[PDB]
RNA sequence: UUGACGUUAGCGACAGAAGAAGCACCGGCUAACUCCGUGCCAGCAGCCGCGGUAAUACGGAGGGUGCGAGCGUUAAUCGGAAUUACUGGGCGUAAAGCGCAUGCAGGUGGUUUGUUAAGUCAGAUGUGAAAGCCCGGGGCUCAACCUCGGAAUAGCAUUUGAA
RNA sequence: UAGGUGGGAUUAGCUAGUUGGUGAGGUAAGGGCUCACCAAGGCGACGAUCCCUAGCUGGUCUGAGAGGAUGAUCAGCCACAC
């Protein structure tokens, strides 16, 4: 499965940006962000420290489109993975080609990213990898299949991403339309919004 | 700075001719994030008073404690009343993994990354206590060096 | 304990028991009603709660909850049993399986569905 | 009946401390002279002598550090009633290594830390912290 | 030469010493060390051994429904 | 008698044999003596497509053990390897 | 000349969003609340309980939460349970000191020299199947899966030392 | 051969080829394996005997660990074939 259904509710819930979708419009005038989902949006109080957890976790998982059994999946790998679980975490979810093919720009959001990827346009080292999940590794140069160079998404997608701020672990020639993950994203280079550490204790709980 | 975290709540009652005159209890716990925590116990007949009194009652009775950058110096034990409490220094990533009452007062004291057990009685109350007790009990390296005449190195070596 | 008087008798496990033991640790089982009745609960509570005696084909005899708002069991209905104490109920530690066998789901049932056996409204 | 002459050692020496006693006497032996000479080496007295030579008594002075007595911890661990004994990759941390052990080991007494360092197990003695 | 030490605890049998070998082990799970006891029956050719003598026995072939091990060596006879 | 034999594991479709002596008469992929090498039919990449310790070859034909055809050809192949 | 699988994997080309979303829950524990219907009835319920007129607990609806080709229930094991406590509990009054004693077996046992080396400790050798688990890799588009090397198998036997 | 491998003491005695000896027979092979003869041994509170349950192991599940639970699939061993 993928979740399919309307993304900007997701955001309200989190009470945050997401990037579901493009930062063509702020997500604010799009929708009553400050709000939660529904009839009971604008009352908000007390949640508990399981609620303030599984929100985080929440936030997490729908920024980067993975569902439960996948994400705690992750979980169990940067555990097992030496050094700290919080960023082992991070660092996996950043390494997966459908987010790797939005940090480049080649998607606008990272499900137009996901629908590259499945659909067959993306290559990893030149071969054709059309599975989302696939972890992208250290000085792998993820590119576009000569096919899909004239996507007109894409090259909307470029500009979309000149918009935010460059990742300094990507290099990209969109001219090209190839990136070079170049290595992994440290801790410091990510979102700091992000509490990696509730997640952690999400999963111990 | 001064973090301060609402542990628990309670309505207690003092029964009386009339009927139960019934008023609120709040356990708090305040600290700066790097080293010194204090918890309060406030009573009102009003819960928003309790909180305030308790809060000002933290501040107050805030106690050092040797933090090793995040983390415990070695493992501790604390009891209070029946309440029994085991905090053991972990690796960074961690997090906090303490139960109720130990994980409020572990957060604010600035400690990132533990591992607990509470043992015997999980009254809040009690918790707070052995848990700040086990705190106390915790001496640096260098203290521990300090008292046996010797150096950090010789200590471990 | 000392150890000395530990090594001469050892720590004892605990029997635990099933509150369940018609079942045989089985997750459901069959059983033919041999009586469909209705009985009044333990009080602070006021109903009238239907209930089935059912003969088990282990050859247990108990009494069955019968839940969700109506149902179609007669005595010799063949109806399958879960685990279920009802608390109200002493005497009741088995629910009927709605929706299996002879026994129907809850007629215009629309939510927890699957609970009562009835199918998804044709929309 | 004493059947544990090192754990009345220590027990005296744990309430002296309790007490503020400046000196703890006891009847003397080799292995309570051998574990106060560790017990000096480590910080944790201020120092022992041994009097007499019928009945020979031992006289250990002990130390305060800011009017709190040094040794916090003082527990027994190979009892007579369970012997104790690890080996060298079992060794036992004590107050995650800023307390010792006292090993046995068949070339003497020694902290956890010089046994693991001459790789040698031993009777784990007791735990000081 | 794997042989065993132990003590006579019959003699009653004709060529034939009941020992009583000692081991001392580590308890399972409680730690302390604990006295267990072999009994073997031995095969002593000339009746040597008497009730309570200290013996050296060796395995050897079955020489009975019961007896594969046969004294080596008396260690130290009996008071 | 004992054979030195190819004892088929891997996946369905997919096989992976460990090069094995074994008694004949047990099942090809039970109880066997020594693993001696293995065969991947359809290794690629870095993955070795025939590891065979020709030294514990000799040994056991040495001691009369049978090879199967198969190992016949893969010792030939471990040879030219050589 | 030898392929059961086999119309094989893998690749292309077409045409079109086209053929493809449920299930449980929302009183506290426990993430998510309202309105109607009902009126200790009907019903709910793991526990505490809920329902006798403004029911966030019943039934429906709207909305929301969780999970997702699944989701729930039941059964079952361990966990939480330091609630059989070796690690790691207790016994004045909460359950718990035999009414008191004597005492065999057992358990334990003062100081000291020497010796022994059974316990203990260290090392070597043999063994502890392969698979599994774990760590590094390698191969399947990824993953599951397959696979190479290591670690592990906390033991046992023999042996050499320490004391 | 030794050690390890469920539960029950509201199951405490059990055994008389029984335990050992001698000789003979018997077996691929030691051996009460069998028989004759001699002796009265043997086992048992470190639980014999009896009763209930049960194929064992590598492992598997759970557990921070120590443990607890378990023994499908795969592999080793055992037993069985109305
Ligand atoms: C006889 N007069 C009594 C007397 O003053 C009681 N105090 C001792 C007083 O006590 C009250 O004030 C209370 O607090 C209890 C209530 C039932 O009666 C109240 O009125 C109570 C008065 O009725």
């Amino acid at each position: 499965a993928r979740y399919l259904g309307p993304k900007l509710k997701l955001s309200r819930r989190e009470g945050t940006d997401l990037f579901l979708k493009s930062g063509v419009r702020a997500i604010d005038t799009k929708c009553k962000i400050d709000n939660a989902p529904g009839v009971h949006g604008a009352r908000r109080g007390r949640l508990s420290e399981y609620g303030v957890q599984l929100r985080e976790k929440q936030k997490v998982r729908r920024m980067y489109g993975v569902l439960e059994k996948q994400f705690r999946n992750y979980y169990k790998e940067a555990a097992r993975l030496k050094g700290n679980t919080g960023e082992n975490l991070l660092q996996l979810l950043e390494g997966r080609l459908d987010n790797v093919v939005y940090r480049m720009g080649f998607g606008a959001t990272r499900a137009e990213a996901r629908q590259l990827v499945s659909h067959k346009a993306i290559l990893v080292n030149g071969k054709v990898v059309n599975v989302p999940s696939f972890k992208v590794a250290a000085n792998d140069v993820v590119s576009i299949r000569e096919k899909a160079k004239q996507q007109s998404r894409i090259k909307a997608a470029l500009e979309v991403a000149e918009q935010r701020e460059k990742p300094t672990w990507i290099e990209v020639d969109g001219g090209k339309m190839e990136g070079t993950f170049k290595r992994m994203p440290e801790r410091s280079d990510l979102s700091a919004d992000i509490n990696e550490q509730l997640i952690v204790e999400l999963y111990s709980k | 700075d001064l973090q301060e975290k609402l542990i628990a709540v309670n309505r207690v009652s003092k029964t009386v001719k009339g009927g139960r005159i019934m008023s609120f209890t709040a356990l708090t716990v305040v600290g700066d994030g790097n080293g010194r925590v204090g918890f309060g116990y406030g009573k009102a007949r009003e819960v928003p008073a309790a909180i305030q009194k308790a809060m000002e009652k933290a501040r107050r009775n805030m106690t050092t404690i040797a933090l090793n950058e995040g983390t415990l110096h070695h493992p501790v034990k604390g009891r209070h009343s029946g309440s029994k409490v085991y905090m053991q220094p972990a690796a960074e990533g961690t997090g906090v993994i303490a139960g109720g009452a130990m994980r409020a007062v572990l957060e604010v004291a600035g400690v990132h990354n533990v591992l607990s057990k509470a043992y015997g009685s999980t009254n809040p109350i009690n918790i707070v206590r052995a848990t700040i007790d086990a705190l106390g009990s915790m001496k640096s390296p260098e203290m521990v060096a300090a008292k046996r005449g010797l150096t950090v190195e010789s200590i471990s070596e | 304990a000392t150890i000395n008087q530990l090594v001469r008798k050892p720590r004892a496990k605990q029997v635990v028991k099933s509150n369940v033991p018609a079942l045989e640790a089985c997750p459901q089982k069959r059983g033919v009603c041999t009586r469909v009745y209705t009985t009044t609960p333990k009080k602070p509570n006021s109903a009238l709660r239907k209930v089935c005696r059912v003969r088990l084909t282990n050859g247990f005899e108990v009494t069955s909850y019968i839940g969700g708002e109506g149902h179609n069991l007669q005595e010799h209905s063949v109806v399958l049993i879960r685990g279920g104490r009802v608390k109200d109920l002493p005497g009741v530690r088995y629910h009927t399986v709605r929706g299996a066998l002879d026994c129907a789901g809850v007629n215009d049932r629309k939510q927890g569905r699957s609970k009562y056996g009835v199918k998804r409204p044709k929309s | 009946s004493m059947q544990d002459p090192i754990s009345d050692m220590l027990t005296r020496v744990r309430n002296g401390q309790a007490a503020n006693k400046v000196a703890v006497k006891m009847p003397s032996s080799k292995l309570k002279v051998a574990i106060a000479a560790l017990l000096k080496a480590e910080g944790y007295i201020v120092d022992f002598a041994v009097e007499g030579e019928a009945k020979p008594e031992l006289e250990v002075t002990l130390k305060y550090f800011q009017a709190k007595p040094v040794i916090e911890q003082l527990k027994r661990v190979s009892r007579p009633g369970l012997r104790v004994y690890k080996k060298k990759d079992q060794l036992p941390s004590v107050m995650g290594g800023l307390g010792i052990a006292i090993v046995s080991t068949s070339k003497g007494l020694m902290s956890d830390r010089a046994a693991r360092k001459a790789g040698l197990g031993g009777e784990i003695i007791c735990y000081v912290a | 030469k794997r042989t065993q030490q132990g003590r006579v605890v019959s003699d009653k049998m004709d060529k034939s010493i009941t020992v009583a070998i000692e081991r001392f082990v580590k308890h399972p799970i409680y730690g302390k060390y604990v006295k267990r006891t072999t009994k073997v029956h031995a095969h002593d050719e000339n009746n040597e051994c008497g009730l309570g003598d200290t013996v050296e026995i060796a395995e050897c072939r079955p020489l009975s429904k019961t007896k594969s091990w046969t004294l080596v060596k008396v260690l130290e006879k009996a008071k | 008698m004992v054979t030195i034999r190819l004892a088929r594991h891997g996946a369905k479709k997919r096989p992976f044999y460990q090069i094995v002596v074994a008694d004949s008469r047990n099942a090809a992929t039970g109880r066997f003596i020594e693993k001696v090498g293995f065969f991947n039919p359809t290794a690629k990449g870095q993955e070795e497509g025939l590891r065979l310790d020709l030294d514990r070859v000799n040994h056991w034909v040495g001691q009369g053990a049978s090879v199967s055809d198969r190992v016949a050809k893969l010792v030939k192949d471990a040879q030219k390897a050589a």
